[PDB]
RNA sequence: UCUGGGUCGGGGUUUCGUACGUAGCAGAGCAGCUCCCUCGCUGCGAUCUAUUGAAAGUCAGCCCUCGACACAAGGGUUUGU
RNA sequence: CAUGGUAAUCCUGCUCAGUACGAGAGGAACCGCAGGUUCAGACAUUUGGUGUAUGUGCUUGGCUGAGGAGCCAAUGGGGCGA
RNA sequence: CAUAGCGACGUCGCUUUUUGAUCCUUCGAUGUCGGCUCUUCCUAUCAUUGUGAAGCAGAAUUCACCAAGCGUUGGAUUGUU
RNA sequence: CGUCGCUACUACCGAUUGGAUGGUUUAGUGAGGCCCUCGGAUCGGCCCCGCCGGGGUGCCCUGGCGGAGCGCUG
RNA sequence: CGAUCGCACGCCCCCCGUGGCGGCGACGACCCAUUCGAACGUCUGCCCUAUCAACUUUCGAUGGUAGUCGCCGUGCCUACCAUGGUGACCACGGGUGACGGGGAAUCAGGGUUCGAUUCCGGAGAGGGAGCCUGAGAAACGGCUACCACAUCCAAGGAAGGCAGCA
RNA sequence: AACUGCGAAUGGCUCAUUAAAUCAGUUAUGGUUCCUUUGGUCGCUCGCCACUUGGAUAACUGUGGUAAUUCUAGA
């Protein structure tokens, strides 16, 4: 499950290819345009709240 | 731990529970039990059955202003350049606007003097 | 690959199921099931993915008084799918095939059980949807 | 016995599906009051809404209580190389 | 443990292998794998069946002055049901 | 090419799942067809296990041996066997 | 001239509760669209008004962050 | 009840001196007229058939009243009324190997056959049905759904309409 | 390139449907609608931006998803 993380204040969006579903289950069953504290993704994401903004199915 | 599906009643269905119904038209449903299945097969509306999730959120049972804009340097001008330009408040803009007036007056009168 | 697992049968000999292909038949009267050794007094019964011998009871007259192979693609009896889901369909249906497995017709109306799909690839290609 | 096991009660689970009563400028309307009111008020009215995923049952062969209550070192028949 | 009973059976698909063999047409087998049939012994987590828990709604006729609460109709009928 | 597989003319047997022959038991009565159900037994083995032979290249088939452990089904017509 | 016999052809009757194909409909189910009544996942403005703020003079011209007014609207 | 765009570029200066005027257009518009039209109406005219003589009238058939809807007039539809309407001068029904006409063939005169086909009008885009947009479409070299075909797939989906020229 | 405007409802093909229906002549819209062209009209109204007001979206940069399309998402 790739992640197109993007910061509007700086551009510099990048694609991160995670493999731990435990990191992503803080996102699971959250609608779009909702803010999730992404402290479940490693230690590099502390103090970070992120907003879901879409995605694509397995079929694109 | 598989996919959790939802019923006629909207309840969460766990693996090993309930049935799945595949109609000929291609739509497929799943039901938690035979109470939910029979209700669906009798064409009873889930929004009129009190214990249904659809009823409880229709009847509302049991249940801000943000604005930020950030200044960024653009292609053609650095952030230092745009800040100094937009911070000419102490009569620097007055200096530009007064040299503009004298240049406009002297150029317009000179253009009238150019012709004869 | 992997062989087909056991499912609930539901359709004995003498059951009239629908005909989901465009061959011009409206139903198939099951007269026997392929691969049934059988037992005393026990009717040979078939589920989805099973080859049967069937005679169309109504439909085009050129198909009527003949015995055709057929493959059950939908069954109205619930069957367990080795992962807890008990699936059943709105109706019993089948398609007319030859002994080689290819379908006489060219289209299938309605879903097709996954067990029947991966057992008969020629049915799978013509399937509108897989249940 | 470090008590025991009962009987009620409580909680849990679960089954059905939202109780009586009260309230409503909810309600097809209808019948009575019009100095009255400037759009109202007195009754009848299936049904609807809120109280209310409420009410009711749940071991008798469901689970846990240590809450209440009484009761339990008692009875009878036998048995020896 | 003397003694008595005694139980498992058969098939298909994949691979071997379009191989051996054969002029060609055709066309195997052992090892291994995945499953079935008939039989047997159980079991109820799940799906289904039952259902007088006479459990809980719905409902016809009647009956208790009415509401409420119920009851009778040899299980009144019917829905869901531990 | 008699004998892979067959076997005429003849001849020797076995079996009691055919049908006769007889009339020993039963006439102060042994309920007389078939089917359904259910168990067991026989082998003269249809299939399966192990084999031998062929006019057995493969496949399929046929003959024969040890062998009855297991199996031998669903139906239309007919009271039927 | 007719029956009878032979050979071709063409129609007819005929069990088959025969068969096939158009078209018009009763009734049942009913995809989809449109309209109406809702619904409100979201996206904005106003009330900003906790803060440094401020100027005709604590009585803000306001420059941005920020709380959130948990209200009024599109 | 113009917050639009180009073309050459000039006039007035008293109030002065920085502003007011200026020509050619282009784009635009609510409404009127015209043009291209469109739509529904009036009168008259059609092939064979009675082995089609009574049809329409529930579910509108005929008319009235009042509405809804449509661009408008009307049973177009709704409600309440009245029982009407059409037929041997052929209704109604059926068939057509029927798109209609301008026309074509044959020719004393009268007539008889053919007109799918390049002009005019109509209809249709495999069969029906429903619509978005637009002045104009029930459009199909637009969409939506069903039916009949048929396409590619990693079977998770996606995409169609030569009675246009070949 | 993309937004915007226009056109794409014309042409071309075919004759299945269609028997007072279409169509031909004739007549009406005083029962209607009409892009575009052209001609009218655009100071007729008393009523701290006008020296000109606001936000997004394209195109573009950048990250992709999908076996796949004139498929498209986030920033
Ligand atoms: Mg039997
Ligand atoms: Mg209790
Ligand atoms: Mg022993
Ligand atoms: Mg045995
Ligand atoms: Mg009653
Ligand atoms: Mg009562
Ligand atoms: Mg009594
Ligand atoms: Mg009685
Ligand atoms: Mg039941
Ligand atoms: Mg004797
Ligand atoms: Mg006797
Ligand atoms: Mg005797
Ligand atoms: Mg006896
Ligand atoms: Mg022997
Ligand atoms: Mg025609
Ligand atoms: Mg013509
Ligand atoms: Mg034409
Ligand atoms: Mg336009
Ligand atoms: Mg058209
Ligand atoms: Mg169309």
């Amino acid at each position: 499950m790739k992640l197109n993380i993007s910061f509007p204040a700086t551009g510099c969006q990048k694609l991160i290819e995670v493999d731990d579903e435990r990191k992503l289950r803080t996102f699971y069953e959250k609608r779009m345009a909702t803010e999730v504290a992404a402290d479940a993704l490693g230690e590099e994401w502390k103090g970070y709240v992120v907003r879901i903004s879409g995605g694509n199915d397995k079929q694109g | 731990m598989k996919v959790e599906l939802c019923s006629f009643s909207g309840y969460k269905i766990y693996p090993g529970h309930g049935r799945r119904y595949a109609r000929t038209d291609g739509k497929v449903f799943q039901f938690l039990n035979a109470k939910c299945e029979s209700a669906f097969l009798s064409k009873r509306n889930p929004r009129q059955i009190n214990w249904t999730v659809l009823y409880r959120r229709k009847h509302k049972k049991g249940q801000t202003r943000r604005a930020v804009k950030f200044q960024r340097a653009i292609t053609g001008a650095s952030l230092a350049d745009i800040m100094a330009k937009r911070n000419q408040k102490p009569e620097v803009r007055k200096a530009q606007r007064e040299q503009a007036i004298r240049a406009a007056k002297e150029a317009k009168k000179a253009k009238q003097a150019s012709k004869k | 690959s992997g062989a087909k697992f056991r499912i609930s049968l539901g359709l004995p000999v003498g059951a009239v199921i629908n005909c989901a292909d465009n061959t011009g038949a409206k139903n198939l009267y099951i007269i026997s099931v392929k691969g049934i050794k059988g037992r005393l007094n026990r009717l040979p019964a078939a589920g989805v993915g099973d080859m049967v011998m069937a005679t169309v009871k109504k439909g085009k007259p050129e198909l009527r008084k003949k015995v055709h192979p057929a493959v059950v693609i939908r069954q109205r009896k619930s069957y367990r799918r080795k992962d807890g889901v008990f699936l059943y369909f709105e109706d019993n249906a089948g398609v007319i095939v030859n002994n080689k497995g290819e379908m006489k017709g060219s289209a299938i109306t309605g879903p097709v059980a996954k067990e029947c799909a991966d057992l008969w690839p020629r049915i799978a290609s013509n399937a509108g949807s897989i249940a």
